[PDB]
């Protein structure tokens, strides 16, 4: 019934993800220590600064604990970067999604935007907010491409792993977290 | 379509910035340390001795090309063309900063005309609501920059927090005169009470100089920490910035903060 | 469907009232004279001697059933249940009147909660904008009621007119602090500058006692005239009210005003 | 056993009194009308002209033997033996009333020594918390007794309500100095924030003179109405008291309040 | 499941009764108009001034509506007086409980008290608060005597009607309202 | 079981500390001298020239590992994370010290949230009662630290002693307003009068610099002596500290104090 879903509370919009978890009818846990990973059935890597998030995960055993964990994951911006196997110009981190992603494909904040997104299998009018968002350059075998914007894909799903370039937590539409919890963690 | 410049984007750029520390930076090599230490953004700047202006676009571009984290620059109060020039360079945030010598001692910038979000300083709910009304997309405490004394940051944070908490439970009949008393836009106060929280992110800024009073800001209700140049005034700026990041993110692991303070040892 | 209570309806009830005079009334037989003299509405009331309250609902109903023109009643400042009772009776307008002894010396009524439009007094753009923000759907000058001295009505009308004319051509950069200086809601001032005129109808009220200073109010920029009980203090209230209507509607036919003044001859 | 005198009993005597009106009374025949009109209790009293004392025990016994509803009498501020004599007569409540000439201009009564509950006047959270600390088991607004002007009752009620609402959401770190600022016992403020409401019942008292501003007090947050002798200054005190009861219990039936006001017609 | 229980909100401790209803797991409705009686499945006559309560009920059709209503009722102090068929020195009101009750049997407020009460069928340590409380002088046929204090009975139950002389709403113990809702209204 | 953190334990840690002197310390070898001189505890610290913070945890651990007597460290006023970090290190006492630059110029620490006892400075019964209400488990005189002038310590000790002696015999009717006059929690004053003494231990601190004015503090009513620079600014700290201990324990053996003063001979 009521499932406990964790949000990596190292840095970023953790309150918004916890609120969206509570909107889906579940309990949210802001995880800051590795031990809390043993108390949740799902993990959301929230939006923030991928550099800061990497630096924080590398210092408390989070990288080794999450590289070896069998927990399903939902990465937004930065979280998608952290989940990718390869990063253009840098190196892959958690190596969970067989994709190659480039950081800051659009302009800087003076070029961030909002739009409507038709995500395959969720909804046809998701309110997507792109804030210096990355884009997925290449996909591997077994990676479903859920949503693209101008031939540049931004939303993918590989089995029990879900990655998006936009940040749905900043909106009042909680359908993405609902889909993640009810069709990935509940499977 | 492409709703660029919408207020939600402006303030989301800072709302998904909370939990981290923005340390200021003078040159590219300090920005490298700031990025590799866990900073969420850098404050590009050049420098009671004269009149402070905008940091030369050359040094801002030098800081910009050195890091992948957002870089923000400071503009004079009410300086239209300064903020416009910083906007043309692609700077992620402009700080309508009272630290620099103002340019308009009466009227602040017309921040809602720009497509780049702004961050402004505040000392009470009045100044915060006025800055929001002028179009600011982020708030920080005025504090006492360049002193390492946290007194003013604590005072401003506690004042604005107590005032917004009062407004969240204040009678609807009394709000108008309240807005008249603190000199604030009335619709903004109504929106504050409706949302139940401050409509924008408020960071700490000023006397932050140790990991202790950096975690104290997060304990007090701040969403993040603006750190000045004191990081590069220590014996090891790298370890200092790293410890500030650690104490900002884990502001309640007191043994961790104690170890980080034991490691550091400068003024 | 039935969009009842929209602000446009509230303020249109008064916008299609300008050009005429609303004289107050005590009993039904005075309301007969007011209607048959050309008044656009009547102010039902009952009476430095005590505390003034709402006029008894019996007398308000007596005035209501006697005329087909709109009838408006006075409520105490900030008196919630008084305005609610006047609303339940179907009164077309409630005057949040400072003439009656106030009920809340600090906070005015929450006028946007009601479905009946309100009219409030003002002496400058600050008070007018504050009343509009609280939800007022009509404005009048405070003046000096019960004195027949037009000085205060002229002063308030000229003050608010000069301030709104200043705001219509005021720089966008300077509006915010302006709202801080006069203690006014900022969005309302922006709407004033956008529309180019005052967002609601402003009438004259107070020292009006002769046709001359009744036409003077329209010459000064007022949209209408609120006349007190002085009409029924003359030798012939019928001819007096008729002359006031004529001078209000044709405020620039000076020979007509002279003839009407020659006809009248009381204090 | 028989836990007589517990604070819960003292304040429950008034907590299960809210929703009704207590009108004061001079003689037995007025108490008959007060009881048969729906009053929840009567204030037995005898009378800028001299020095006011306790109402003679004979008149208090005359009022007591005439009604079955609780009767409360007034005692001078800090008058120990006066309150003790009123307690010996079995009076249900003693009003440490500032209306009577005080007896101790510095120190209030030691209310927690008595086994009879007390009611005291207050104008802000400071005075209310001080009275509670001294042992008061009920609170009312000081208002402006004998004037029929509701301004002071509204002011005091709104002040204490806004202050307690601020305290319910005030930071735990800031409460102590808050108690130092308003001059209030600190533990009482902590108990206020813990319970989330005022630990005792606060009634309205003073300028109540019509059904409108009697229902306005309940609309503002008051738990009941203290009505003075104005009831027996009208043409029909019976209908007046009945209308006050009706407007106090149904403070939001505005057509009912309008009908009751139409029935009445005195000063 | 969630039942709507009404409290006569004419005068008295209505907030406490609504709170105790909410503590029992049900919704409370403060009834001030007769029409609301058609929306509740149970009624609580709260503690207050019986004179004021009678005067308020006699003026809005509440007396005729409640004398003819088939709704179960729970009367505390004053409410017990209103529910009684006979009142010493006065006349009975709602005529729901076949009992004779005397008002203000103890002293005035300077003689009000608290005690522990062993109510037959509820609990053995109910925290009873008597504030100028009445006492039931005589019982009729079919009236169960649940609790007595000093040979003076104070708590009775006749079928779907429950009467108490004390006021349990002033305490944190909500077992009396719970018993009323779960064993009288739910029957 | 294990009733850890009860107020009785907090204040007993200091109640079984009276009769001895706590001298502050910078490094391990000075703590060695302090222990070998008869000190009951040491005050670990690091240093009108800047902003004073917490003493680096490294130096506090260096002082901790060098002695078996309790070690106490200083935290900034209202600094939550500083006191929490000192608590995590196992420090026996935290001094919410006004000597260090404060962190919250308005609100003191929430001392009753901690499980480590606190010591605070006071100058009158008001400040003492406020600190106790905030949760302090020990009191000292503010004095004039770093001056060697005993005037302020004498003044504060005598003031608080005279005020508590007045309260011990003060009328029950007058206590409440008394608490209002000195700005103190009322229940704490009632507890003071009930116990007959100050509910916690009050030490001397500030101008102590010779054995004479160290024994004078015990003669005046102090329970112990906090010594600052009086020992670590002289030519011979070992003999100086030994003489201070002797004069503190035998504060009425005047020939002994004279001999100890003859031995010493510096500023
Ligand atoms: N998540 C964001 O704020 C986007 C920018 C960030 N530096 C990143 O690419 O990870
Ligand atoms: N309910 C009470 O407050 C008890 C006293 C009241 N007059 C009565 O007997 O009904």
């Amino acid at each position: 019934g009521a499932m406990k879903i964790g949000v990596l509370a190292l840095q970023g919009a953790v309150r918004e993800h916890i609120r969206h978890i509570e909107l889906s009818g579940h309990e949210g846990i802001a995880v800051k220590k590795v031990e809390q990973l043993e108390e949740i059935e799902g993990l959301i890597l929230p939006g923030g600064e991928s550099t800061t998030l990497r630096r924080l995960m590398n210092l408390y055993g989070f990288k080794e604990a999450l590289q070896n964990s069998t927990l399903p994951m939902f990465g937004t911006c930065a979280g998608l970067i952290v989940l990718a196997q390869d990063i253009v110009g840098e190196e892959g981190y958690l190596n969970k999604l067989n994709i190659t992603v480039q950081r800051n494909s659009f302009g800087r904040q003076v070029d961030s935007f909002e739009t409507e997104l038709d995500i395959k299998g969720i909804a046809t009018d998701i309110e997507g907010v792109f804030i210096r968002a990355p884009h997925i350059e290449k996909v591997g075998q077994g990676v479903d491409i859920l949503c693209k914007v101008n031939e540049k894909i931004v939303a993918v799903q590989q089995g029990k792993y879900l990655g998006v370039s936009f940040n749905p937590e900043l909106t009042d539409d909680y359908r993405v977290t609902d889909y993640f919890i009810n069709h990935i963690v509940k499977k | 379509s492409k709703i660029i410049g919408s207020d939600r984007v402006k303030r989301g750029m800072a709302e998904m910035q909370k939990g981290g520390v923005i340390m200021d930076v003078v040159n590219a090599e300090q920005a490298r340390i700031a990025e590799e230490a866990g900073a969420v953004a850098v404050m590009a700047l050049e420098r009671a001795g004269g009149v402070a202006r905008m940091a030369n676009p050359k040094i801002v571009e030098e800081v910009m090309n050195a890091v992948s984290i957002p870089v923000m620059a400071k503009a004079r109060i009410g300086h239209i063309t300064e903020a416009r020039v910083l906007e043309a360079m692609g700077v992620d945030y402009i700080d309508e900063s009272e630290v620099l010598t103002p340019a308009d001692e009466e009227y602040h910038l017309r921040k809602d005309q720009f497509t780049v979000p702004f961050v402004c300083g505040c000392r009470n709910l009045g100044e915060a609501a006025r800055r929001i009304g002028e179009g600011a997309a982020m708030l920080r405490t005025k504090g006492e920059p360049g002193t390492g004394n946290i007194v003013e940051a604590v005072r401003h944070m506690r004042q604005v927090n107590s005032e917004v908490s009062r407004l969240t439970v204040m009678n609807d009949d009394e709000i108008m005169t309240f807005a008249k008393d603190i000199g604030a836009p009335y619709e903004i106060l109504k929106q504050i009470k409706d949302n139940g929280r401050l409509p924008v992110v408020n960071f700490a800024a000023g006397g932050v100089a140790t990991p202790q009073d950096a975690a104290l800001m997060m304990e007090l209700g701040a969403d993040g920490v603006f750190v000045g140049s004191g990081i590069f005034k220590s014996e090891d700026p790298e370890k200092f910035a790293k410890a500030i990041v650690q104490a900002t993110t884990h502001y309640q692991d007191y043994e961790l903060i104690g170890r980080l303070a034991s490691e550091l040892g400068t003024a």
